[PDB]
């Protein structure tokens, strides 16, 4: 359709989302694939970005695609994915599938007191 | 002329109204929520009431709820006419800012009549409101908003077909989508920027889900998007104030729990129940029960919302008043980047900042 | 349930081009403007001659305080400090002592008229109609002290302002 | 009894903080002096700096000597712009405050106050 | 409402709009500053018969909030809410 | 129960438990506490250490997407050793939800602050600190917003009293305005109105 | 109807007369006292005493919903006249 | 490491911002309150509490209220245990006492004993 | 009963919308009365 | 009273040369005012 604007300020209009969005899916897969299995954030993570790249291959349409992706427009997905990309990056660095740090004390999450 | 680093100081009128809730009843408290923003004065008071009778668990009676709305509607017309008049009036287009007074003197006797107050009426109370409307009151509403819809497009005429107006407000105060979710906007900020976010809609509250209106959204995120979301939201007030007063239904104004709502003064009299209620409401108070909730509506200014914590006695543990206008100012610096020293008075003025809940 | 404000794609066609320009170089919109002011000025003001006009208020009005009495010639107060149990500025202090027939009445009944925020929550919780929140409301003065009332201020404000607070009180306790 | 540190790994760390923000106050003592036309000499606002820096000075927790460094920078950031009146400088001499009795015998003429 | 024939026609010309049928200044049409008196309806509970405070007690409802988790299989991912739905235009006045 | 009593709601109870068992599965390393309220409001009660990257996470999830700050607010508690909360509230736009993050912090010890989430916060927290004295590590420009420039003290702790130590009047022999210790002309009244009653017995806490 | 104290300082109907010795009546000299020149005790003292028949009464202060509320006056008592508690009226049973 | 070892005393008596002549002539008092005589309830004496000594209140010259000059008089603090209150109580620098639990005592009642044969416990009128 | 009720057959309809009349006369034809002005003052 | 004014202009009144022995020719008041006119200027109800 070549939208003129996609209604947000700032937000230009992706002229070819397809690519950029395939290519963004898969990235965050080869970045989620130095997570250990273990964790429940590289199942759940890999579940959901998978079936994003499924419905995003399914199609070649662009308004059925935003339409039923239910993540607003072509490009707050894109925004969204590189987000989602960006604290895949964080999750490698930080590793939060460890054990609690620390306990609380026993009267610390007590209301009323 | 021109601007990198803007750092405004507040503070000038901090009252500390947060603390002073702690030291008093919840009844008692229902008045400082009037002088928090003293030009959306009855729409704070839906906010305190809707967070009391959340912990409360009861609900007002259907009568209430219209009233709520019908009041609430009502200071939107309140808000937004100092909202683009005063900005008009730092500019320095003084002709219209005399010209809405005389309107607004009109709906200043509405709060006076139906509860005896022009301004810190102290009417919407937790359980309710606190009278019912005076007899022949919605008959001067009818006749009022029926020729309130030339006002606005007198204010209109003059200020958005001009080109002076134009040139000081088309590119001054330009943000984008993201960065405004990033600094806490909300209300005009998230509309005028073209984000579909209005919490009327979405997360909507005591009858904002049977009435019908539109909620209109900018195109660029400029300051003239601003503007014409304001003059926008004074149509659709009159929208809903004309589907209020065709659908005002019977019962009572306040809930029948009388543990809650104090009883009348014919049946104190008389009943030796309503005398012991009335004793207890009017000098301990009601028992809010333990819990911490956050309960935000859309105030004109943005979101309003009020993070209330019950320690399980008849005051307050902790009321934080949250100000649409205290993020809105946290942003200055980034808004006037590259501006010039006289664009400030506008920027100031397109988002709608009171010093009185900038400071509580 | 959203509209485009300022979304309206201008035409590009000659005459509103053309149209455009003679706005710009004539200044039509400007030309509205001044017939606009010129139509407001003929107008009649709504500017009331204070002091000799009033404005309109409601017999709900919250002015002065002021203590009643019942139809017999007795204060109504019992003393039951509710009022300065609910009042939420703390400017009602009361004082009450048996007085000489037995009757349970003040001895000192203060309002601190520049700590009160005139908000009605005593002329609610008073279960005898003793204090009022009055229809007076010119009452400024030049003295700091003058503003804080006793007991005798507040009666001599019910003596004088009975003859239309209990006109006010008739016409208006059907709703409370 | 481990705990997590502000900005200071040690008492020593925190004595040199302590030293630095004396040396930028005593830097400032003659700016401040000048630039809010006061009343006092140089010596005197001197004496008055060294006075709260030795009343604030029995406590040996790290952690509340660096508390204490960094609201005295922040003190110390507020006189080196124009943020403060003349009022909020000449607060820390209680000038028109009068002055109360120190000994037992006044303090028994006076009141009831221990 | 007082004003004369060739004022008004000078003020329609210069508004551009009809301002008598429309006239800013309240006149006779409003409702009038004495009323007769009202008689209000009472609430959904002044009965005399099954009205026992145990059966509308609602403060006394509120329960603690129950620990969805305590320090002391392959389900899917789940989102705190269904995803918002795509806001419809306005078919009264779209402005386009 | 119908009349005069807030209807409950249960859908929402539901995908709330639901969204608190899944963040808490998601990142056990700071979370410690998940509880879903009466009236449906989701609170995470998590270690100060993750006051980064829960939030983070909360920011850039896709099935998360709280890209909304909405307050910051800190809750002084003295019977506890860690007597600060301080308690985020999240608002997410795309799935319309609310969200709360707890954590607790004393007096000396600091928490990092989340300029780098949340900017809003970057003046939110400062005010923490003029109302409270809890010290945020790595804030850009932290110092006093609401209260005067010479006063001493934070005035929202609970040992700090109504009336402050100080109060403000203005001489002539000085021509100037000056501080003085605050003697009242009415001392403020303090009411007893606690019941002695209990009220609600589905609250009460189990004996000593 | 009130009294004077020798000082020349009128006399409230509390009974709050300063004395010789305060200084305080340095903030009445070039004003005025304003005192109530309608006593209560005075006022009620020449109501006349309502004779009926019941021996239990009520008292409402009259007007209904503008009085004080309901209350019940036994006057089995023949030797003291039955007085309200709240308007301070008085009830006497003819038997 | 990121944790430092720290034995000192915990004190923050310089960070509250108190004048000195607050914390050093002050007696706090930690104390669970006594029931209300006229009330059977005991939904009040729970909690332990903290609280100040009274200090000097006198009449107002012009009008007549209490006037004081005391800031502490109207502060009373909650606390759910007695420890907690007593490590509030060191961290500020208040010389303080602690009045004990007044528990009441475990009686021993029997509707029967009104009725006794021979016992001393019979009721002279019912 | 007696409250304040709106009347049995409802108000009537509230204007909401925005109206301005809109005015002018066509640039060619303003300049060409410019034009003419011009001309006549000149002779 | 002249009630084909406008509303607020429609009731007023002239005050008197003399009141409890005050020269009053030029110093009007607004506290001037009986109360039982007091209701019929401020608009409190429509019975003098
Ligand atoms: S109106 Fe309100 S603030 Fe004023 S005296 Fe009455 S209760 Fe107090
Ligand atoms: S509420 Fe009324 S009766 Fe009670 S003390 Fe106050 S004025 Fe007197
Ligand atoms: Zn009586």
């Amino acid at each position: 359709l070549l939208k003129k604007t996609t209604g947000l300020v700032g937000l230009a209009v992706c002229e070819t989302p397809h690519e950029r969005l395939k290519i963004l899916y898969t990235k965050i897969l080869d970045v989620l694939g130095h997570i250990p299995k273990n964790a429940a954030y590289r199942k759940y993570t890999e579940q959901i970005t998978n079936e994003k790249l499924s419905i995003v291959k399914a199609e070649p349409d662009v308004k059925k695609l935003e339409e039923q992706l239910q993540g607003g427009q072509i490009e707050e997905v894109i925004l969204q994915a590189e987000n989602e990309l960006s604290l895949a990056r964080k999750m490698i660095q930080w590793k939060p599938w460890e054990p609690l740090v620390e306990e609380p004390p026993a009267s610390q999450w007590k209301w009323p007191i | 002329e021109m601007v990198r680093k803007c750092d405004p100081h507040i503070g000038l009128l901090h009252r500390g109204t947060e603390k002073l809730i702690e030291y008093k009843t919840y009844l008692q408290a229902l008045p400082y929520f009037d002088r928090l923003d003293y030009v959306s004065m009855m729409c704070n008071e839906q906010a305190y009431s809707l967070a009391v009778e959340k912990l409360l668990n009861i609900q007002p009676p259907p009568r209430a709820q219209w009233i709520r709305v019908l009041f609430g509607e009502i200071t939107r017309l309140l808000n937004h006419i100092m909202a683009v008049t005063t900005h008009a009036l730092d500019i320095g287009a003084m002709t219209p800012f005399f010209w809405m007074f005389e309107e607004r003197e009109k709906m200043f006797e509405f709060y006076e009549r139906v509860s005896g107050a022009r301004m810190h009426a102290a009417y919407v109370r937790p359980g309710g409101v606190h009278q019912d409307l005076p007899l022949g009151l919605m008959d001067d509403i009818y006749e009022f908003s029926k020729n309130f819809s030339l006002r606005i497009d007198e204010l209109e005429e003059m200020l958005t077909n001009n080109r002076i107006w134009r040139n000081r407000t088309v590119d001054i105060g330009v943000v984008t989508a993201e960065d405004a979710l990033n600094y806490g906007f909300s209300g005009v900020m998230l509309r005028g920027s073209g984000i579909q976010w209005d919490l009327r809609k979405t997360q909507p509250y005591d009858v904002y889900d049977q009435v019908e209106f539109d909620v209109p959204i900018g195109s660029r995120g400029d300051c003239y998007d601003r503007y014409l979301c304001r003059v926008e939201e004074m149509r659709q007030s009159i929208r809903i104030i004309s589907q209020c007063l065709n659908k005002m239904p019977p019962g009572e104004i306040k809930v029948d729990d009388a543990k809650v709502s104090p009883p009348k003064r014919a049946e104190m009299k008389t009943s030796m129940e309503s005398l012991i209620h009335h004793f207890k409401l009017y000098t301990e108070g009601y028992q809010v029960p333990p819990g911490a909730t956050y309960t935000a509506i859309e105030a004109p200014k943005g979101e309003f919302g009020v993070y209330l914590v019950s320690d399980g006695s008849s005051r307050p543990y902790r009321c934080k008043i949250k100000a649409p206008g205290f993020a809105h100012l946290a942003g200055l610096d980034k808004m006037s980047k590259g501006h010039m020293l006289a664009d400030v008075v506008a920027i100031i003025g397109t988002q709608d900042i009171v010093f009185g809940e900038v400071d509580r | 349930t959203y509209k485009y404000v300022n979304l309206r794609e201008p035409s590009m066609d000659m005459k509103s081009v053309t149209d455009r320009a003679a706005q710009t170089l004539l200044w039509t919109e400007l030309i509205r403007g001044l017939g606009m002011t010129l139509s407001y000025l003929f107008r009649e003001p709504a500017t009331i001659n204070y002091p000799f006009e009033k404005g309109p208020l409601s017999p709900r009005f919250r002015g002065e305080h002021a203590l009643r009495r019942y139809p017999s010639g007795e204060e109504r107060c019992i003393a039951c400090k509710l009022c300065e149990a609910v009042c939420p500025a703390q400017a009602i202090t009361i004082e009450a002592e048996p007085r000489a027939d037995g009757s349970r009445r003040t001895t000192r009944y203060d309002i601190d008229m520049t700590k009160c925020i005139y908000c009605g929550f005593c002329q609610e919780a008073c279960p005898v109609d003793a204090i009022v929140e009055g229809p007076n409301f010119e009452f400024s003065t030049e003295t700091h002290e003058e503003l804080l009332y006793n007991k005798e201020k507040l009666l001599n404000n019910g003596d004088k302002w009975e003859a239309e607070i209990a006109a006010n009180i008739q016409a208006d306790y059907l709703y409370r | 009894t481990s705990v997590k540190p502000i900005f200071s790994r040690d008492m020593n760390e925190a004595k040199r903080r302590v030293r630095e923000l004396y040396r930028a106050w005593y830097r400032e003592v003659p700016n401040t002096v000048h630039l809010f036309q006061l009343d006092i000499s140089v010596k005197q606002g001197r004496d008055k700096v060294r006075e709260m820096f030795k009343k604030n000075a029995h406590v040996t927790d790290p952690r509340v000597v660096d508390l204490l460094v960094i609201k005295g920078k922040m003190e110390l950031e507020e006189t080196i712009n124009v943020w403060k009146q003349r009022t909020h400088v000449m607060r820390f001499f209680h000038e028109t405050e009068a002055p109360r009795p120190k000994d037992f015998l006044s303090k028994f003429y006076v009141g009831h106050d221990p | 409402a007082s004003a004369t024939r060739l004022i008004q026609g000078l003020r329609n010309w210069a508004s551009g709009r009809d301002l008598q049928a429309k006239l800013q200044l309240r006149y006779q049409e409003i409702s009038k500053r004495t009323q007769p008196p009202p008689k209000l309806p009472v609430g959904p509970s002044h009965r005399l018969s099954n009205n026992y405070y145990c059966a509308r007690d609602g403060r006394r409802e509120a329960m603690p909030p129950s620990i969805v988790m305590s320090s002391q299989s392959e389900k899917k991912a789940v989102s705190p809410a269904p995803p918002i739905k795509r806001w419809e235009l306005s078919q009264d006045e779209p402005y386009l | 129960t119908r009349p005069t009593v807030r209807p409950r709601n249960d859908v929402a109870h539901k995908q709330l438990s639901a969204f608190g068992e899944y963040v808490a599965e998601i990142l056990p390393k700071y979370v410690q506490q998940v509880q879903v309220s009466c009236f449906s409001e989701l609170e995470i009660c998590i270690h100060p250490d993750g006051v980064i990257p829960v939030l983070t996470f909360l920011r850039d999830h896709s099935n998360a997407q709280f890209k909304s700050l909405a307050d910051l607010t800190a809750v002084d508690i003295p019977t506890r050793q860690n007597r600060f909360e301080i308690v985020y509230n999240l608002l997410s736009l795309r799935f319309n939800s609310r969200i709360r993050v707890k954590t607790y912090t004393d007096e000396l010890t600091p928490v990092e602050s989340s300029v780098s989430v949340y900017k809003a916060a970057n003046w939110y927290e400062r005010e923490i600190w003029d109302m409270f004295g809890v010290f945020f590590a790595n804030h850009p420009d932290l110092r006093r917003i609401l209260t005067d420039y010479g006063f001493e003290g934070h005035p929202f702790r609970k040992d700090f009293p109504l009336s402050g130590y100080v109060e403000l009047r203005y001489d002539d022999e000085v021509k100037r305005v000056v501080a003085e210790p605050v003697e009242l002309a009415q001392e403020f009244r303090k009411f007893d109105l606690n019941s002695p009653w209990e009220a609600f017995p589905a609250y009460r806490q189990p004996p000593e | 109807g009130v009294r004077t104290s020798p000082t020349g300082e009128k006399v409230t109907h509390t009974g709050q007369v300063y004395d010789d010795e305060d200084y305080r009546r340095v903030r009445f000299v070039g004003r005025q006292k304003e005192v109530n020149e309608n006593f209560a005790i005075d006022l009620i003292a020449e109501q006349p005493v309502s004779q009926v028949g019941s021996r239990v009464i009520s008292c409402d202060g009259g007007g209904g919903a503008l009085g004080h509320p309901r209350v019940y006056i036994n006057l089995d008592k023949e030797t003291k006249t039955g007085t309200c508690g709240y308007c301070g009226l008085q009830f006497r049973q003819q038997h | 490491t990121q944790l430092i070892t720290v034995d000192e005393k915990l004190d923050i008596t310089t960070l509250t911002g108190v004048p000195e002549e607050h914390i050093k002539t002050r007696k706090a008092r930690i104390f669970v309150p006594a029931r209300n005589n006229m009330q059977s309830g005991v939904n009040n004496t729970k909690k332990w509490k903290m609280e100040f000594d009274t200090r000097e209140r006198w009449e107002n010259p012009l009008m007549g209220w209490a006037s004081t000059a005391d800031p502490l008089s109207n502060l009373v603090l909650t606390f759910s245990t007695k420890e907690d209150a007593i490590a509030f109580a060191e961290k500020n620098g208040w010389s303080y006492d602690v009045e004990e639990r007044k528990v009441p005592k475990p009686k021993s009642k029997s509707y029967g004993a009104n009725f006794s044969w021979n016992k001393r416990t019979r009721v002279s009128t019912k | 009963v007696k409250q304040d009720m709106p009347p049995v057959g409802g108000y009537g309809p509230i204007d909401y919308k925005r109206n301005l009349p809109r005015r002018g006369l066509s640039g060619y034809s303003m300049f060409a009365v410019g034009i003419g002005a011009l001309l006549f003052g000149y002779w | 009273e002249d009630n084909k004014q406008f509303f607020g202009r429609h009731r007023w009144v002239i005050y008197t040369t003399e009141m409890n022995g005050k020269n009053t020719f030029w110093d009007v008041d607004g506290s001037m005012v009986p109360p039982e006119w007091h209701r019929w200027l401020h608009c409190m109800t429509d019975d003098p």
